[PDB]
């Protein structure tokens, strides 16, 4: 996820649940991303557009 | 599990009544289980 | 010479064998001791004025014979081996619970040489 | 124990077609 | 990627049973404004054997003896308490219920009694659908006149009995258990609506029991069940098991046979409920007029024998419809399809000449169900029954009117 | 070659980490001493984070019991006694708890220290009734397990909270071989992983020393 | 059989080479092993040996047990070895775990005594309703033997099954 | 060893199921026909033993209450080995001799004597005392107090444990354990002590095993046992013994 | 009773007072086959005698052999596979036969060693 | 035994294991207001009323009392006769009911709220009785004082009472420990009396 062009919050909520990899992001799913502290939904569609372009 | 907690001594009348209340509780495959860990127990403080 | 006695208690009574589910006898025993009640079954009904506290054909548990002892229960009618209607079999009713397996006794079961045996070897 | 108490028609009938 | 891809009740009511060995598998229990239902949580595959839905343990049921001497078990009554004489006052044949009402009130008042945790999650008075319940108006909705004065006798005898045995002079003890006729008629209904009857054997007794059974009497009533009750006397366990190689969908409600071969009016006296599909309900018809009982099963793939139908539109109203219509048989004669014109013609006249007798239809009588904003359960329960009933007769015709066309 | 691999891990709670760990191939006799030696490591020798005194301010009259607080001053004590905390700190340094009035008070109230960090926020302390004010000065201490109005809490420094080690021997003929395992029990200030680490690091600076050699 | 490390050991270091059961002793009341014993490790650390007759107590009372305790203080007095004899439980130390370097909670009698190496069925099965594992361990040869000796003193034993469907007797081969 | 197990060496075990080990390496292929597979078995070709382990895993053995059903285990040695609480060594052939072994003849379905339905393994001997010197609790009266008199609190019983661990206090040494369940401690049915209140409404119930805290203002209730970890260590083993076979069940 | 619709959820409305190191015991439990043990005992509490129960099974284990002898006599015990099939149709979960295997064995021609 | 039977919402029910003892309740939203000139007892769980034994004089006006009772856990191992038999059973006995006056009346949520020591009164369930504490002082200060610093310590099967100052409050290890070395004592010295060089020797 280091690869990846995520904005710094996002990136430290990643590396807080120990989600290195790109394929351990996307085994989350959508609820479990909220689950997390200061992740929300409007965190979702910034993060899976990102994903969208990749 | 509703175990009475016992306080005082364990001695062979004891432990042999409390088997005979597990097995009439618990049935005969929990009891052999705990039978197994308690002998262990008893060896290992010896 | 606790061999001897085994072996000759085991032959006596290696044919018996628990073969009905009930032999329906009428006959039982009366008893005016715990441990000589708990797993009979009643043959008759228990009762402490007009209410039956144990049923014709219930096993006995150690709280119907705290009962029992605690109000005025002068006799009750148990089934016992002695009151079974045969010499070659038993049944269920009549031998009661199993002390090994807590329910009524099972059909099939060697009464007769589990018998010979308990007796036999504390000697 | 263990031992006790004994232990083509609709065929070659279809429609032509 | 992962990534780029009815309220349940209250969490207290399996617990308090969780706590006391009940368990629960596959099933969750479900809370609507008709009333509590249990529900597949998941997909219930079929297997070779029933599968164990539910496990209830017997210490946590109130059990009575069906036949006199009246024996409790687990045995809650102290010796020389004055509720066994009023138990032992009743008739032995039509009382069955007061003797379990007294049982029940008397549980209410133990204080390490099960049912005093269980009792909570039981229908209020004003929302049990027994009849007893219900005042003289929601009676006047039956439409059925021997309904009628059944229940006012089961209300009478359920009265009489209360002002017999909670006088003023009786004990303390007796009087908290039902200090109006209210909570004693509340308890009949609640044994009425809730006992099962089944025999079973504890220890080395076998007995008939009737039986108020936690977490077993929230399911509901279906004559196609997918479950069904089973005593496990080993260890004094009341299973409730699926049928053996039906597959239960997620989401679908767990049933049993509370009533087999029980008609709806009986349904209604006992559970103050009734079907539209019961396959035991009976028309009144002349037999003047009679059809082919050998086609209009054949019509409808109804198989088996009167006693066993069952279908391979058809539902429970035409296996009904089967077992009340006039018929005839002649062994393999054949029906004349013009001669069976006349007699479902004339079948069918008869059957809206009963529907005549109703003031109102089953539609109309279906959106005054949906009008209602303050109407007692058994105002509806009432409804329901007189409009069950015409859509029974009005499913009479039109299966008569399929069956006189699939006739040729 | 020697190599350790982590075949099950789990998160019960905040406060229930579990951890097992396989190291292969070892030569006979070889993983009861390396068992032995980290279970000791393991339960002993790794510093925890722990409160080990706490001061009512306000001159709350000494009492057993606080107006205001449901809770007595023992059972404040007791709660205290069970909050798990992690830390670098070097000596000790003093927390603070200070709240205004009626609610829950919970670990996440409590004000720490620079490196001292709290594992359960959910962690109860006192329920306030009226709306008084609370100030508890706290006590905060890292150090090894085998290591003025102002009340002592008892506290047990063990952030590991259990251990133990087996051993499974192989054979093909006359060759042998042994696998240890090694199963870490952890109150979440700590990974079972990291507490794996720490334990090794701890005791190879025990022997460390027999290799000093002293200047001429 | 442990290694040594695994042992317990003495207050000297050195592990044990047998460990007996202490249980053995009271219900077998065989008291002279315990006196043996502590003679013996005062003997190997004095270089001494010891030959007595028996009935020792002819001379006085406890005439073993003031020969035992005297050469046990001896041995420990001459060999700086305070563990051999110990005045709060004469004959008894404090030992360690070899597995864990612990020591055990109550002290051990210890020495080096001389050790030598030296040189129904049916009626269970019965019993349990095992029919089948019964007839495996019976199996027929047995009874066909039975027949021909009975035979020779003019004896006839045949067996005859009765059919339950059609009451139809069959003579087993026998 | 469990109750229902026992060690067999290959030596025996290799007697007694070599017609199952002849069976396993046709089946796998590693035999051509009967002749090969035993010379196998004869020189001792290692894979004989990875067959023999297969083939006795869920075929049980009689050992001859004097004759019982365990489920055999290869050890290493030349000696059979018995758990403590138990030579003829007979396998069953057919299907039948071996539901009958495994199902009526296990070492767990027979707990109970038929003669009076004693439990049958009880222990005995050295494990008898473990458990009596680790329930034998704390010294009282003058064998604890030189002089007439005119200890630590753990918040749970596992901190207890730890504490025992790293020999902060012995196996003996009075305790008091704050208890968050009922009142389920097996004691004296006496009335308390000594009883302080306090004037504000709190007040402690001294009995001669635990301390209750009630109070006239709240429906607070604590309790706090005085007791050792050897009585909690047992507590914790017949608990945690139930606890496990549940999760494995 | 029928009100819009809303209506009454019941709810305990009453107090009941009745309302994590044993991984290594768990794993050792399944090692030595106590969970057949205890699914030997569920099944025989649904069995009014336990002599049918064992004729039945020994019937059941006969017709496995016959329909598939090679499958039977290693890894996989045809009385397992018919204990475990039958509390699999009670609707619980089991592994085949209760056949399992150690992950750790380093490679052909080890045997571990008891 | 009097003919009548009491309509027991008037009154305070109060449940011992022997007896059901009845104050008349004032009412009051607290529920802690008693009327003494009016109690009954009756057999537990009964309904026909007798007048209790009175052992001392009882107030005449109401008062404002805490409840707080007396006894022991009987925690049983009962026979397992059916399935999942409990293993245990813990029921509370109480033997006696101290009934402690609110010093001038005051209420629970007062601030000023304290307890009057100086005026409690005992149910008993053996004798179906009430009666008045005898409490001794030793707290200086007089009738006059800060009723805040007093602690009321109870021995002898509730017939003891002793104020003392909070300051002077003993460790419950000490309490417990002085009840065995008192105990222990005597027993060893009964044990050693018969040794005939007893008279002779010297305890240490
Ligand atoms: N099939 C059915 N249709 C309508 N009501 C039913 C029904 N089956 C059961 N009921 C209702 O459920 C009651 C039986 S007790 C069943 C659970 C109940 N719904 C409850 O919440 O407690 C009956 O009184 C009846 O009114
Ligand atoms: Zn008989």
């Amino acid at each position: 996820i280091d690869q990846l062009e995520l904005p710094p919050r996002i990136y430290n909520c990643l590396k807080k649940s120990n989600i290195h990899t790109l394929l351990d992001l996307l085994n989350n799913s959508q609820e479990d991303l909220i689950k997390m502290e200061h992740f929300h939904i409007e965190d979702v569609k910034k993060l899976l557009d990102i994903l969208e372009k990749k | 599990a509703n175990l009475v907690f016992h306080n005082k001594v364990i001695d062979g009348t004891a432990i042999k009544r409390l088997i005979s209340r597990l097995i009439d509780h618990f049935g005969m495959a929990y009891t052999s289980h705990i039978l197994d860990q308690v002998k262990t127990l008893g060896f290992q403080q010896a | 010479d606790a061999g001897y006695l085994t072996r000759r208690l085991v032959e006596v009574v290696q044919h018996i064998v628990v073969r009905r589910t009930d032999c329906g006898t009428i006959r039982g025993i009366s008893v005016s001791f715990i441990q000589t009640l708990i797993g009979r079954v009643l043959a008759d009904d228990i009762y402490i004025g007009s209410r039956c506290v144990a049923f014709r054909n219930q096993d006995l548990g150690i709280g119907l014979v705290n009962r029992f002892i605690t109000f005025g229960t002068q006799s009750i009618s148990i089934r016992t081996p002695f009151t079974c209607r045969s010499t070659s079999w038993i049944c269920r009713l009549c031998y009661g619970r199993s002390p090994t397996h807590g329910d009524l006794v099972e059909l099939g079961e060697a009464v007769g040489i589990i018998a010979g045996q308990s007796i036999g070897e504390p000697g | 124990g263990t031992g006790f108490n004994k232990g083509d028609i609709l065929f070659y009938h279809r429609e032509f077609c | 990627f992962p990534l780029f891809q009815l309220e349940s009740a209250d969490p207290d009511f399996y617990k308090i049973g969780y706590v006391r060995r009940v368990r629960a598998y596959g099933v969750e229990f479900k809370e609507g404004p008709d009333g509590f239902g249990i529900y597949a949580s998941k997909d219930i595959e079929p297997r070779r054997r029933a599968r164990v839905i539910m496990e209830i343990p017997h210490e946590l049921m109130i059990t009575i003896r069906q036949k006199h001497p009246w024996m409790f078990f687990p045995d809650i009554v102290p010796i020389g308490h004055p509720i066994f004489d009023i138990i032992n006052s009743t008739d032995p044949e039509r009382d069955w219920d007061l003797r379990l009402a007294c049982l029940l009130l008397f549980s209410f008042d133990r204080e390490d009694h099960f049912w005093r945790l269980y009792g909570d999650f039981l229908p209020a008075a004003d929302e049990c659908s027994s009849l007893l319940l219900a005042t003289e108006e929601d009676l006047a909705e039956l439409q059925d006149p021997q309904l009628v004065s059944t229940i006012r006798q089961q209300q009478k005898r359920v009265l009489e009995f209360w002002e017999k045995n909670w006088h003023s002079g009786v004990p303390l003890k007796i009087k908290r258990l039902a200090e109006d006729a209210e909570r004693f008629i509340w308890a009949v209904s609640i044994a009425q609506t809730r006992c099962i009857s089944m025999k079973t054997r504890i220890g080395a007794l076998v007995q008939d029991l009737n039986m108020m059974i936690p977490y077993a009497d929230m399911l509901n009533h279906s004559f196609e069940p997918n479950c069904f009750l089973h005593w496990r006397p080993k260890d004094r366990i009341l299973e409730v098991m699926s049928n053996a190689g039906q597959a239960i969908k997620k989401g679908e409600e767990m049933t049993i046979n509370y009533m087999p071969g029980q008609k709806n009016n009986m349904l209604m006296e006992r559970y103050g409920f009734s079907t539209p599909v019961n396959p035991w309900d009976a028309i009144p018809f002349s037999g003047d007029s009679r059809i082919h009982l050998n086609s209009f099963l054949s019509v409808f793939n109804i198989f088996g024998l009167p006693e066993e139908y069952y279908h391979d539109f058809v539902d429970g109203a035409v296996i009904a419809a089967a077992r009340t219509l006039p018929t005839w048989s002649d062994i393999d004669l054949p029906p004349i399809p013009s001669a069976e014109r006349k007699a479902v013609k004339e079948l069918q006249d008869e059957c809206r000449k009963m529907l005549a007798e109703y003031p109102t239809t089953s539609e109309q009588d279906q959106k005054l169900l949906d009008s209602l904003s303050e109407a007692r359960t058994t105002f509806a329960t009432a409804v329901k029954y007189r409009m069950h009933r015409k859509m029974f007769i009005g499913k009479i015709i039109k299966a008569l009117d399929i069956y006189q066309e699939r006739l040729l | 070659t020697l190599q350790w691999k982590c075949v099950e891990s789990r998160r019960d709670s905040k406060r229930l980490y579990y951890g097992r760990f396989i190291l292969s191939p070892l030569m006979k006799g070889q993983a009861d001493t390396i068992g032995i030696a980290m279970r000791r490591a393991l339960l002993g020798e790794i510093e925890g984070t722990c409160i080990t005194r706490a001061k009512f301010e306000n001159i709350p009259h000494d009492y057993s019991n606080i107006v205001g607080i449901q809770e007595s001053v023992h059972e404040i004590l007791m709660n205290l006694n069970e909050i798990v905390l992690k830390s670098n700190l070097y000596g000790t340094r003093n927390a603070l708890i200070c709240v205004q009035g009626p609610g829950y008070i919970t670990a996440r109230d409590i004000i720490l220290p620079p490196s001292v960090e709290i594992v359960d926020n959910t962690q109860h302390i006192a329920t306030l009734t009226e709306p008084i004010n609370l100030c508890i000065g706290l006590k905060i201490e890292r150090n090894r397990g085998y290591s003025d109005r102002s009340y002592p809490i008892d506290a047990v420094f063990m952030p590991v909270q259990n251990a133990n080690h087996s051993i499974h021997s192989y054979g093909n003929g006359n060759e042998k071989q042994e696998i240890l395992f090694i199963e870490i029990w952890t109150n979440g200030s700590l990974t079972p992983k990291e507490a794996l680490h720490e334990a090794s690091r701890n005791l190879i600076n025990l022997f460390i020393p027999f290799l000093h050699v002293e200047e001429e | 059989i442990l290694p040594r490390q695994d042992m317990p050991y003495l207050q000297d270091g050195r592990p044990v080479d047998m460990v007996f059961n202490p249980l053995g002793v009271p219900s077998r009341m065989n008291v002279g092993q315990i006196f043996e014993c502590s003679l013996g490790l005062a003997g190997s650390l004095l270089d001494r040996h010891y030959r007595i007759a028996p009935f020792d107590e002819r001379y006085e009372q406890e005439a073993s047990r003031k020969l035992v305790f005297s050469e046990l203080y001896e041995a420990s007095k001459q060999t700086a070895n305070p563990w051999v004899f110990e005045p709060e439980y004469p004959g008894k130390s404090r030992i360690f775990d070899g597995r864990t370097g612990d020591p055990f909670e109550q002290p051990v009698i210890i020495g080096k005594p001389y050790i030598l190496k030296l040189i129904m069925e049916v009626w269970a099965l019965e019993g349990f309703g095992v029919a089948h594992i019964l007839q495996e361990m019976l199996t027929p040869e047995s009874f066909r033997l039975l027949v021909r000796e009975l035979r020779s003193l003019a004896l006839e034993l045949n067996h005859f099954l009765v059919s339950e469907k059609n009451f139809q007797i069959n003579r087993k081969e026998v | 060893l469990s109750l229902h197990r026992c060690g067999l060496p290959r030596e025996i075990a290799i007697e007694l199921f070599q017609t199952f080990v002849i069976r396993g390496l046709i089946r796998q292929h590693l035999a051509s026909n009967i002749g090969v597979a035993k010379s196998q078995i004869r020189e001792k070709k290692p894979i004989v033993w990875e067959i023999l382990q297969e083939v006795m895993q869920g075929h049980p053995v009689l050992l001859n209450l004097g004759i019982q059903s365990f489920q055999p285990i290869l050890v290493e040695g030349r000696t059979i080995c018995l758990h403590p609480l138990v030579m003829a060594v007979h396998v069953p052939l057919s299907l039948e001799a071996q539901a009958e072994a495994r199902l009526l003849m296990f070492s767990h379905m027979n707990l109970l004597s038929p003669a009076i339905g004693d439990p049958i393994s009880v222990p005995t001997q050295d494990m008898l005392i473990g458990l009596y010197v680790l329930t034998s609790g704390t010294r009282r009266g003058i064998c604890a107090n030189r002089y007439n008199p005119c200890e630590p609190f753990f918040c749970n019983s596992y901190d207890a444990i730890g504490a025992y661990r790293q020999k902060r206090i012995n196996l003996d040494s009075p305790l008091w354990l704050r208890w968050q369940l009922d009142q389920r401690v097996i004691a004296s049915k006496e009335v308390p002590i000594e009883v302080h209140y306090e004037s504000f409404g709190n007040y402690h119930e001294i009995y001669a095993h635990y301390l209750i805290v009630r109070s006239v203002k709240k429906e607070t209730l604590y309790i706090y046992i005085r007791t050792t970890v050897g009585h909690i260590s047992f507590y914790r083993e017949i608990e945690e013994a139930i606890q496990g076979f549940s999760q494995a069940c | 009773g029928i009100q819009r619709r809303i209506w009454r959820r019941r709810t305990l409305t009453k107090k009941d007072d009745m309302l994590p190191f044993v991984e290594e015991q768990v794993r050792k439990i399944k090692e030595v086959g106590k969970v057949m043990t205890m699914d030997i005992e569920r099944l025989l509490l649904s069995e009014d005698n336990r002599f049918e129960f064992v004729n039945s099974v020994a019937a059941e284990a006969t017709e496995y052999v016959e329909k598939n002898r090679d499958e039977y006599g290693g890894t996989k015990k045809a009385i397992f596979h018919v204990l475990s099939n039958r509390v699999n149709d009670l609707g619980f979960d089991r592994p085949e036969a209760y056949a399992e295997s150690d992950p750790y064995k380093p490679g052909p021609g080890y045997l571990k060693e008891y | 035994v009097v003919d009548y039977r009491i309509n027991e919402d008037e009154f305070h029910k109060i449940s011992l294991l022997d007896c059901d003892f009845f104050i008349r309740k004032p009412p009051d939203p607290d529920n802690d207001v008693y009327d003494f000139r009016e109690m009954y007892v009756t057999p537990p769980d009964t309904d026909i009323y007798s007048v209790p034994r009175v052992l001392a004089p009882m107030p005449q006006k109401y008062i404002r009392c805490a409840m707080s009772d007396y006894g022991c856990y009987d925690v049983t191992e009962p026979p397992i006769d059916a399935p999942r038999d409990p293993l245990y059973k813990s029921e509370r006995e109480i033997s006696k009911v101290f009934l402690t006056k609110h010093y001038r009346n005051r209420r629970l949520n007062d601030p000023e709220f304290v307890l009057d020591f100086e005026e409690i009164y005992v149910i008993d369930s053996k004798t179906k009785s009430i009666t008045r504490a005898r409490v001794l002082v030793t707290v200086p200060g007089g009738r006059k004082r800060d009723r805040k610093d007093d602690l009321l310590v109870i021995r002898d099967n509730g017939n003891s009472f002793k104020i003392i100052h909070v300051g002077e409050r003993d460790d419950p290890t000490t309490v417990i420990e002085r009840e065995e070395w008192t105990k222990t004592r005597e027993d060893m010295e009964k044990h050693l009396r018969k040794l005939r060089d007893f008279s002779v020797s010297n305890w240490f």
